[PDB]
């Protein structure tokens, strides 16, 4: 269930999406028709339809850090990569699957 | 309704020969060439569970040794080759009406 | 860059209407990675690089519903958005869209 | 029937036996001779793929 | 795999109601009749009271008719009997059954059950002050 | 741009074979607009405007 988010705002990770509680697996995805927390910065997710038929059914589903934000980035800063396109309790926030660089 | 009566009743005989029990009901149950029978078996301390149905055929899991015949109001059970972990109560059913009958059951054990 | 998947994003510098009280514009996208393939990222700016990424094995496809329901729990293997159905019957009419047997 | 020694219903045995054995052979036909495998009728598209 | 489970039995002076239910799994249940038989201890088996598919049509042994009643919730899959006016005899070992013949329409009191597919496992019931 | 469509053009300077007696293709693009939106053309070179 998503609730407020979407599948783009669940896969990207949105400041409003990060409290649900991801499983192992499942079926199918619900969303509704109030649901307009997507892509919080302006843009066009290109291919977005794909990705939302591929990511339909699962069996193991395994969020893990490919490059870990502390050490990944040695001669590249991602403390200051903050937008106010959309807020986490009134501060700037990026998506927490992405980092600004 | 419809009674049935096993003629042997606690027959004993042992491993690996022939045990043979009747079923003679009050009136024919068998329509159309289709037999309304079915036999059940029981160990102690499990539910009994189905061993022959329609009088001919055979439950999958059930050993091959278990067959059974007939045909009207009379029909066997045989048991080819008997097991000592086949000690257990036999029963027979009509259900042709709607009070299915259990026959008073007969026992089978070493001799 | 990987095994399948190759493309150069130029940057492009523009004047975009203002969404979400943002000048500026993000194109967001998405690719696949087969077990012991390799993904590359070079860039030198306007990139924005993924921080937690997922892991799955697909289960064939299903569908994605999008109504006002509560969730329970169930044992069910027709799912319209309007609820469930018994499936011991041939014909329904509740909704068009379905998902499952 | 009735008769000078008593009166009543008798309805039949064998026929309508075998007449529900045919109608419930016939509404198993109808029914579960349909079978349906898994689908997800539900397909969604963009504005640049009317 | 099919599962006939059931409990809720035990003790019980006559005249006061018990309660049982045999919910069921891993088949297609509503599509199915279900049963009741019971074991008097040292006795044979015995029908009790048989349901169909859909719960119109309910039928009783000429033993237990009028104090019984069976009754089926096919949204959790669980079967049910009512069980009241008890007396010493209706001691007994209870069993839910399925019946063989798929969506079988009873529609009187005389009509061909189908043999028994399978059985739960069995709940202890007695009578005693 | 606009709310939904966002894209920079490029020329396609090149010597493209003579047809309908002229040398060089145009290509011609359509978008809606959503009410309440603004489309914003903005070029220096090879805008063919609505
Ligand atoms: C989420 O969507 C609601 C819809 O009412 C909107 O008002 C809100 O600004 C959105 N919040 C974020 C963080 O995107
Ligand atoms: C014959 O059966 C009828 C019902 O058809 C019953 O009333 C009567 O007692 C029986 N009579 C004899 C002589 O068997």
């Amino acid at each position: 269930h998503l609730g407020k988010c979407n599948i783009a705002g669940w896969i990207l990770g949105n400041p409003e999406c990060e409290s649900l509680s991801t499983a192992s697996s499942w079926s199918y995805i619900v969303e509704t028709p109030s649901s307009d927390n997507g892509t919080c910065y302006p843009g066009d997710f290109i291919d977005y339809e794909e990705l939302r038929e591929q990511l339909s059914s699962v069996s193991s589903f395994e969020r893990f850090e490919i490059f870990p934000k502390t050490s990944s980035w040695p001669n590249h800063d991602s403390n200051k990569g903050v937008t106010a396109a959309c807020p986490h309790a009134g501060a700037k926030s990026f998506y927490k699957n992405l980092i600004w660089l | 309704d419809i009674v049935m009566t096993q003629s042997p009743d606690s027959l004993a005989v042992s491993l690996g020969e022939r045990a043979t029990i009747n079923c003679r009901s009050s009136q024919s149950v068998s329509s159309n060439n289709k037999n309304f029978l079915a036999w059940y078996q029981e160990k102690p301390g499990q539910p009994p569970k189905v061993l022959i149905y329609w009088a001919s055929a055979r439950e999958s899991g059930v050993p091959d040794r278990f067959s059974g015949s007939g045909s009207g109001t009379d029909f066997t059970l045989t048991i080819s080759g008997l097991q000592a972990e086949d000690v257990a109560v036999y029963y027979c059913q009509q259900h042709y009406r709607t009070p299915p009958t259990f026959g008073q059951g007969t026992k089978v054990e070493i001799k | 860059g990987s095994s399948r998947y190759s493309k150069k994003f130029k940057p492009e510098i523009a004047i975009r209407p203002k969404v979400r009280d943002q000048e500026g514009r993000m194109n967001y996208y998405w690719t696949l990675v087969e077990p012991g393939d390799k993904i590359t990222f070079e860039a030198t700016g306007n990139l924005v690089v993924p921080r937690y990424a997922f892991a799955m094995e697909r289960n064939a496809g299903s569908g994605i519903i999008i109504s006002d329901t509560p969730v329970h729990d169930c044992n069910t293997t027709c799912q319209t958005p309007k609820g469930a159905i018994n499936t011991s019957l041939p014909f329904q009419n509740i909704h068009p869209i379905t998902i499952g047997k | 029937h009735q008769n000078e020694q008593g009166s009543g219903y008798a309805a039949d045995l064998k026929s309508t036996q075998n007449a529900i054995d045919k109608i419930t052979n016939k509404v198993n036909s109808v029914i579960e001779k349909m079978n349906t495998q898994f689908t997800a009728v539900g397909k969604e598209f963009n504005h640049l793929e009317k | 795999q099919v599962q006939l489970v059931q409990s809720g039995g035990g003790v019980v002076p006559p005249g006061r109601s018990l309660r049982l239910s045999c919910a069921a799994s891993g088949f297609t249940f509503s599509t199915y009749g279900m049963h009741w038989v019971r074991q008097a201890p040292g006795k044979g088996l015995e029908w009790v009271a048989v349901i169909s598919y859909d719960g119109n049509y309910k039928y009783y042994a000429d033993s237990v008719r009028g104090r019984f009643t069976i009754s089926r919730d096919n949204s959790k899959n669980t079967l049910n009997l009512d069980m009241n006016s008890l007396r010493t005899e209706d001691t007994a070992l209870y069993y839910c059954a399925k019946d063989s013949q798929l969506r079988s329409l009873l529609y009187f009191d005389w009509l061909s059950q189908g043999y028994f597919d399978h059985w739960g496992q069995g709940t202890l019931v007695t009578v005693s002050s």
